[PDB]
């Protein structure tokens, strides 16, 4: 609550209390329920038809994998024969159907490693085959009460009781400041500015989440269409008019397959777009570097505002969905194969 | 757990009614409370949803007419009905989200008719 | 508006024979169908969820499978209180959607 | 920005980049320096104001009372260089601030003659003149409100937190209700949230519904707060903001609590109140279906100095709603005397 | 200024309508406009206002179903009307907050009837 | 939901007289109501605001007064161009509401 | 006291313990709440000074002129229950401030009825009488400074810095010249020292030598500065200090310049001044052993506004002194105008 802070532009310096939002997008150590109720949550759920679970965000992937060794060592010293294992996290994170049970009491024994089982509980990872998405469950911990803070380094989740399909706001925080604002939490990063309405300026992502943003947290959430959110409401979007741009909608097709995408409004290196009544309709997004390496260089767009959107993934610079090529067939160019 | 729906009477087209839904063996601020209506003859329709944190959504049919609210003293759920029309007439349920996406405890249903 | 039709609009089985009955979606709706039991005079009650799990306290006799645009709702035993009308809705998105319904009766 | 937070149970700190909201309220707003349009453009605007009609100012908020104290002199020497029979009398602040109809033209052409800055050392005090153009005081009888002009100003840079920096204002050209947004600062983390403007410092928390906490207002202005700057808009209804929307509170679920509605009737006449959920000392509030339907709000201590100790509601929360002046506790209009009657009480004679 | 209205006309009940209100002489994102209509043999009735920020505001009568839009890049106000009734049958104008709080520019007027 | 009520509901006057309108509020709004003035087929024209105001461009014979509930409108001296109907709406709060209209005619 | 200090080109911190002096200068002291030592012992107080001839009160700082407005409600009131025919009148400061030969006593017993306590809400407002206890003002012709008390107050507890801690004060038994030391801070570390308190901000460096470098003074007080609070007491002549030692100026090595003697007819007149080595606007100095022997200061501009552009000094050494009021530059007493006579100028009227 009491700090400084120093504004580079006019260089001048002050010190007060208030409420201050940083960027955040390691150093945290994860401590869920304890070693002795989350491993009979995860017995209760195996003979309960609960096969797997599919992770939230990054945050929970890095928990099971930080605390599957001794949660393997406790179900396995206990008598159990089932084993956790975890594998790495594909984008984009969908939702699952079920939830897992809080138990009535802890297992009886409990505080070297075990032996692989016949019994796989397998959190995310590439499993799709001996556990369906239709059998995993999904946004089942909260962070506890003062389990976060800016000073905490260590995050307290506990398994839920209730269930919800909106995201954790223990680890949200936006502000606005005259002409600037920002929506953030753990894996977001999205700013907005006043040029002469207020609109969408950069994004920064580094994981595309299926929860809901909470209505709570959220600036100007009425008189808003789901048509108009640059980025859905289906990918943790805040439904907000700080998350529109003139002339473009909602992108359902974008390159959400990545591992850590930027969307910025500004042309991609070596390429015109030019706004242009004989475009094609839209659809799928195009990336400007074909796979043998050509860089196409003439796009078009119907009705869309300069400058163009378009996506900085780690392996090249996406468009957005209204922008089309004009000479080239678009046959031939990289697509993206997922929707929202 | 118990839900049972009060409120559900007749009234003539272009007024106003609120229904209620007391809860029994948990609490509101708990679950996804919803309205569900069954037009006599016809199927069911989801009318409007609240989420725990507070957040409501509506049909299209009754987008700027219907409200939803709960008050967590009394642990009752209520639903405000504005300027009802002829087609509005219906069996009202009161239900919950439990998983899935699904209503697994429902009420019993209270019959609005509007007609004059 | 994820428009929800089913297919057949009745059927008339004796004691003991297998039930079928199909939903259809209007797009894609993964994995998100929930399946309905309502004798009359009463609300309905909740059997498969996530298109192929079974609610707690539900007879075994009932399964449903499915996926995409296309689901499937069976009976093995009729029994004498297997006689009600069915229905299906999805789960993906609001404003949620139901179908038309389904008798079963004799 | 770039800042760094502390932690004082620990001695280490936190630093990054991001948005910062600071605590502003209660801090001399007069240690700045204000740069209105232009001397010459300024006083052509208020010379054309005179010949249409606008009589004098109503202020927005206080802001605009220094800035138009700190200006007056140099806009009187411009006025009298040019041979305008003129002169700007600036006066003091009561609450609440109201509005007037009338806005302050933007002039084609400035005024030939006078100096290009604001801040010309030495000028020689100038003459008194038969015409005055009032802003806003205690003189709402040679002029009416509804021939005064508000909010007629726009913020287009400032450095407050900085106690020697420059404020740049300018005449704007459109009618507008809103209250200027460059200095409006909102932000939420974890389980509160702040609205927060150079007078409003209004908290919220998260019960087991988000309610308001407490507020500090130094100054009851009218305008509207801006819809951009508000979190959850959407679905709440205006007439359970505990703040009235009338005095530029927040339409937001923030802004509410549950029993209570708006406090149309509330002490706004003070100078400066504090808005926060207790009884007030030697008092007590009980929850009672016999007690009397809301109304004006009430002082504790009677004009004498006497204390009432035992008051009622019909359906309100406890704790009680008080209101903090100098003079003492104010309660909500939800609570009523149990047994003195309420023609031995002070009451609040101003409505939003 | 000039301000011209756009494409009421026939409609059945139950259908869905757009008007537009074109600009000239200023920019349509400097003004509070709102639209006002008319039924035919009766008086005047306001139905829905835009800010100069973006702040939209209705009334209760059209709460749920219309929507006023504004697009700056074109110049023109915009009027989204949906589930029409019999009672909808009216002229249209869009005017603007000049002073005290009062509409000082009107348009022309256009007519929707449903039916 | 603020009703605002006129009297009386048409006038008969004849050239170069004195004509006097008012209009009725149901709550206290005292400064804001304007007045408008609506020939047939055209759009209404305002005349006055703030109660008190005169906009630029409409004669000087056209004069408001009042304050709290009670508005009246004044013409001074008639003119042949002075035959349509007026409207009277309060600007206080929104909804914004008309009234019924008074229609002026020729005596 | 623990603390953490920020670096901003790499953001980061450096925490621990210690000891810290903050620039408390130009703050608002009327947001604190001020306890002299008792409302009864204070009226007893007040009734016999004024019963043994003490007419009035002439104060020592703006804190204490700040903590008597603060005080004359409650103590008039208190005086009133008990009888006495006296009010307490506060006034305005002008620079400087004059010290008296007066001291205020400590009675045996307080007076035998009110309160006891500061802040007592609600009291009936006292009437006014013909005896007039006068705190410093406009008023030097009922009873003159040679009747007046002065330093009769000592500080036991504060929290400046936190705007709503209590300030605790009580009546000393002794007679005295120094300030009052509680709320005095000094500090040098490497090549920069600071002597401030409440209302000084004196700066200084190391060149060649140790010397002044700036100061910022929003007061003219005429107590001493102790000598336990001042850096390197020993070897100064009180003839080298810049700031004038009858002015509270510091005993020290680190108040003197160069080729600078005492300025003992500086414009000390002005509410607040701020001393600079650095030429006015629009103006050159020129060392020459021409040039007029020291006298009072004198004003850069003339009093119709027109800038003299030259001047000239015997021995001094640039850059030269000046100091910054609202009027705008003066200069030091060794600078004297080179062409146009000193009969043109405005020149300082006060000595100390």
């Amino acid at each position: 609550h009491h700090g400084c802070s120093v504004d580079f532009s006019k260089k001048e310096t002050r010190c007060g209390t208030g409420v201050f939002v940083y960027n955040d997008v390691d150093r945290y150590k994860y401590h869920p329920d304890s070693p002795r109720r989350l491993a009979a949550a995860v017995k209760q759920a195996w003979e309960d038809g609960i096969c797997g679970i599919s992770s939230v965000s990054r945050m929970e992937n890095i928990m099971w994998r930080s605390v599957e060794g001794e949660l393997n060592a406790i179900l396995e010293e206990n008598g159990v024969q089932l084993t956790v294992v975890v594998g790495s996290v594909k984008n984009p994170m969908w939702r699952g159907p079920q939830r897992l049970p809080v138990p009535v009491n802890e297992l009886p024994h409990g505080w070297v490693r075990a032996a692989k089982t016949n019994n796989s509980f397998v959190v995310d990872g590439d499993t799709l085959k001996e556990c369906p998405l239709k059998h995993r469950a999904w946004n089942s911990f909260l962070v506890e009460d003062h389990g976060f803070g800016v000073f905490h380094t260590s995050v307290w989740l506990k398994v839920r009781e209730d269930y919800s399909l909106e995201c954790d706001p223990a680890v949200i925080g936006t502000a606005v400041k005259g002409k600037e604002a920002v929506h953030s939490d753990l894996g977001y990063w999205i700013e907005s500015e006043k040029n002469d309405t207020w609109r969408l300026k950069r994004a920064h992502l580094i994981e595309m989440k299926t929860c809901e943003w909470p209505k709570s947290h959220t600036l100007w959430t009425d008189g808003i269409e789901e048509s108009d959110l640059i980025i859905p409401k289906s990918l943790a979007g805040p439904l907000s008019h700080h998350n529109t741009r003139e002339g473009y909608r909602t992108q359902m097709k974008g390159p959400w397959h990545s591992e850590e995408l930027e969307i910025r409004f500004e042309e991609c290196p070596g390429t015109k777009v030019h706004v242009e009544e004989t475009c094609g309709t839209r659809g799928p997004s195009l990336r400007s570097t074909t796979a043998s390496g050509r860089v196409i260089e003439e796009w078009c767009c119907r009705e869309c505002t300069m400058p163009p959107l378009s996506f900085r993934a780690k392996d090249g610079c996406w468009y957005g969905m209204e922008i089309r090529p004009r000479k080239e067939p678009e046959s031939n160019l990289v697509r993206s194969m997922v929707t929202a | 757990v118990q839900l049972v729906e009060s409120g559900g009477g007749l009234i003539q087209p272009g007024g106003s009614l609120r229904l209620s839904c007391a809860a029994s063996g948990f609490t509101i601020s708990s679950k996804y409370m919803s309205w569900v209506r069954q037009a006599p003859g016809k199927g069911l329709e989801w009318v409007s949803i609240i989420y725990s944190s507070g957040s409501t959504y509506y049909a299209d049919s009754v987008k700027g007419r219907f409200t939803i609210s709960r008050d967590i003293s009394k642990n009752t759920l209520y639903l405000q009905m504005n300027s009802l029309r002829a087609e509005d007439t219906a069996v009202y349920y009161c239900a919950s989200l439990g998983s899935g996406s699904a209503f697994g405890y429902w009420g019993q249903g209270t019959l609005v008719t509007v007609s004059s | 508006d994820i428009v929800m039709t089913q297919s057949p609009s009745s059927v008339s089985a004796s004691v003991g024979d297998r039930v079928t009955i199909t939903c259809r979606a209007s797009q894609g709706i993964s994995t998100w169908l929930a399946w309905y039991q309502q004798k009359p005079g009463k609300a309905p009650r909740l059997l498969i969820y996530a298109a192929s799990s079974l609610q707690s306290g539900v007879p075994s006799r009932f399964s449903g499978s499915g996926s995409g645009t296309d689901f499937t709702l069976t009976i093995s035993s009729l029994q004498p209180e297997d006689f009600a009308t069915y229905y299906c809705q999805q789960a993906n998105s609001f404003p949620f959607t139901f179908g038309p319904g389904t008798k079963v009766e004799i």
